[PDB]
């Protein structure tokens, strides 16, 4: 069925490895690491030292390795290689789709469109409003199929009520029906 | 009487395959023997998440006014409603949000904030998303749209709860509405006429007194914080359970593979799988319980807007305590 | 039901989903472990099933009480509660059965083509200022003054059948010419 | 002697046709013979 669905994230993959292959030469990259028997995947960053230096490995409150004192004298922060969220925007009738990378700036991904909910590929910005949104993206955004073409990025309209002014007087304005219908 | 009604829960999806196996093929191979586990996790949450978008859509469709007067500075006349006038959210509404501690989910670029700045503190459940394998999804409506709904609601109050039928709108002063509301509960017109300034002053004291009310003694206010804390707890289960070994030699699949051969390696990976499958089932069961509760609550909110806000209620205790006169919503 | 139908094919780490295969291939010290994996998986499945039947039956029961209220409020009565029944002003509701419950058919009154007119809060005899009227379930509108019902603009004369006598107020108009019959005293 | 007050606030005012309704007689109603309010002065 048509809808917006979460699917497996787009995985970051190692671009190399560090072993204590030096850390300083691969900062900012996702690498596999093996540091004095401690291993996993992550991204090293140069940062301010925390924790006790003599203990080498700095852990967080969930027992993840979050920092490391290297034998080259530097302290590095360790971040997980982070996956890139993926949501599929799909329209069954048109057999078309768009991909939303929620929370992701497009610098990591028509070209990609940056929206209030993440980076989206497959949508074209339309500066169009809808009330009748079937594929809400979040915030007040909606994917609108072209019908097939590309899905449009539409904004959901606020439907304003009839404005009835108050009077500076002893009288008042009455907004009153002149017609009617029945509905179910 | 202040009251908080929860209408939604935070919507979360889980990359179950990543959560359980962390990209390790041996684990994925063993995970397959548990059937379409992850399909069930994803479908259960997808349905639970649709439920809030439907709940929200229905709730706002009902708060929505047909006809409304514009809010202008001075709205309220002698009745001080500046607290409620849009500054756009109202002043009380911004205060309510500023006083509640809420982590910023980073809907537009959180992925990057957690890399260039890193976690805000210990146990940061927003940055945990990209590590643990879960995602916090954005709400159906942005803030300005929700503000638009309650702003149009404010402007409809005086002219909606006035006479027979729901079809016409009387664009009358707020103050005039209050006096009809007071007359309707047993205060005579001679009294209201002699005391109009006294009444406006008491009304103003009642609302002015509330500006400093978002504190430790405000039960409705704690309920707002608790709804927030419940969302955090739901995410903490996923963030905190991946460090458990569930009897295994390590919480790391990679350590198990590196240390053991298949006949034992299998048993150890399997312990981690069972623990993680259990965790995800518990998570999903709670998202379904919490989304069911929020949906019922949303219907209560719907009834209060229609009974309380768009009308003067004659039901003791339904709205606030004492005799109901007028209600507002932010 | 699909949970029960689909979960028996799982092995839950066992060599087979079939107990008979386990028995046929293994001796007791290992056979036991394999059967036990299937038991744990199936016990888990049944606990999950039951937990959901209890959640679903609790929900349906609450919902049934909502249905009860709607029949009494909606169908057996005209409701004055905005949004309880359908949208717009409730007139009449009907009920038919549905596969797992009731299907409500709420007929409401939906106004359209609204116009703005000028209305009075009430009218007083200018010569006799304590003799005042207010409209009943409608409005006093300029057109001099006439009455219209609240849901449909259709001016008609102000009469004793569409007014009530009220105490005088500062917002009531003082009328001195075409006084309606309730004020011609 | 007798006066009217609104139910939510004590504030006596004269009994008039605007704050009364005619009812069938009951054993608990008072029989008043002097300062009869205007709805009974018939």
């Amino acid at each position: 069925e048509s809808g917006v669905y979460s699917v497996s994230s787009f995985e970051a993959k190692p671009s190399g490895s560090v072993v204590e292959t030096k850390i300083a030469s691969q900062l900012g990259n996702c690498v596999e690491y093996s540091l004095y028997g401690v291993s996993g995947r992550g991204v090293f960053q140069n940062c301010t030292a925390v924790g006790v230096r003599q203990q080498r490995f700095v852990y967080d409150a969930y027992q993840n390795l979050v920092g490391y004192y290297s034998d080259d004298g530097n302290y590095y922060c360790l971040r997980a290689c982070v996956s890139v969220p993926v949501s599929v925007i799909y329209d069954k009738e048109t057999k078309t789709h768009a991909t939303l990378f929620g929370s992701v700036a497009c610098e990591h991904i028509y070209g990609p469109l940056q929206t209030p909910v993440g980076c989206v590929l497959g949508l074209v910005n339309s500066s169009l409003f809808v009330e009748d949104c079937k594929l809400p993206l979040g915030q007040s955004l909606c994917a609108l199929p072209d019908t097939p073409g590309e899905m449009r990025l539409a904004s959901i309209a606020f439907n304003h009520p009839i404005q009835v002014d108050q009077l500076n007087s002893s009288y008042f304005k009455l907004s009153i029906p002149t017609n009617f219908s029945f509905g179910v | 009487t202040q009251e908080y009604i929860q209408t939604t829960i935070q919507k979360v999806t889980v990359d179950c395959k990543q959560y359980v196996c962390n990209g390790f093929q041996k684990c994925e191979q063993l995970l397959r023997e548990y059937g379409q586990f992850c399909s069930k996790i994803n479908q259960a949450l997808h349905g639970a998440n649709l439920r809030q978008d439907d709940s929200v859509r229905n709730l706002f469709a009902s708060v929505k006014s047909s006809q409304s007067s514009p809010i202008i500075p001075g709205f309220g006349g002698d009745f001080n409603l500046t607290l409620l006038e849009p500054v756009a959210r109202s002043a009380i509404e911004d205060l309510l949000f500023d006083k509640v501690t809420i982590a910023d989910p980073g809907y537009m670029q959180g992925y990057d904030d957690c890399m260039q700045q890193g976690p805000a503190s210990a146990r940061d459940l927003i940055c945990a998303q990209y590590v643990a394998g879960y995602k916090v999804l954005p709400p159906l409506m942005d803030v300005n749209m929700e503000a638009a709904y309650t702003s149009s609601l404010l402007g409809s109050i005086a002219g909606v709860g006035w006479t027979a039928g729901l079809s016409s709108f009387a664009a009358i002063p707020f103050a005039q509405s209050i006096f009809y509301r007071l007359n309707g509960v047993g205060i005579t017109q001679q009294v209201l006429s002699e005391n109009q300034k006294l009444i406006a002053n008491k009304f103003n004291q009642a609302l002015g007194a509330m500006q400093t009310g978002f504190t430790t003694t405000n039960e409705a206010f704690q309920k707002v914080q608790d709804a927030v804390n419940n969302n955090a707890q739901a995410l903490s289960k996923l963030a905190s359970e991946l460090s458990n070994t569930f009897g295994a030699i390590s919480a790391s699949i990679g350590d198990i593979i590196q240390r053991l051969d298949p006949p034992e390696q299998d048993a150890q990976i399997d312990r981690l799988i069972n623990g993680r499958l259990t965790t995800l089932n518990a998570f999903v069961a709670q998202q379904l319980v919490r989304s069911e509760s929020a949906a019922l609550s949303a219907q209560l909110a719907k009834d209060k807007v229609n009974e309380c806000v768009k009308a003067q209620s004659k039901r003791s205790g339904f709205c606030g305590q004492g005799t109901h006169i007028v209600s507002f919503v932010v | 039901l699909s949970k029960l139908a689909s979960e028996l094919s799982n092995t839950f780490g066992a060599i087979s989903a079939s107990i008979g295969d386990i028995i046929q291939r293994l001796d007791p010290p290992e056979q036991d472990a394999q059967i036990d994996r299937l038991i744990n998986g199936r016990l888990t499945t049944l606990n999950a099933f039951v937990a959901q039947q209890l959640v679903r039956s609790e929900s349906a029961a609450l919902s049934a009480q909502l249905a009860k209220d709607k029949v009494n409020e909606c169908v057996k009565a005209q409701s004055k509660r905005s949004g309880f029944c359908g949208q717009g002003t409730h007139i009449v509701s009907f009920v038919v059965n549905a596969p797992n419950g009731l299907y409500f058919m709420h007929v409401g009154y939906y106004p359209s083509n609204h116009i703005e007119v000028v209305s009075a809060y009430g009218l007083c005899d200018a010569a006799n200022p304590t003799n005042c009227i207010a409209p009943v379930n409608g409005y006093f509108i300029k057109t001099e003054w006439s009455y219209t019902g609240s849901s449909f603009y259709a001016p008609e004369p102000i009469t004793s059948l569409n007014t009530k006598y009220v105490a005088p107020q500062v917002t009531y108009q003082n009328i001195s010419t075409n006084l309606p019959p309730p004020l011609l005293g």
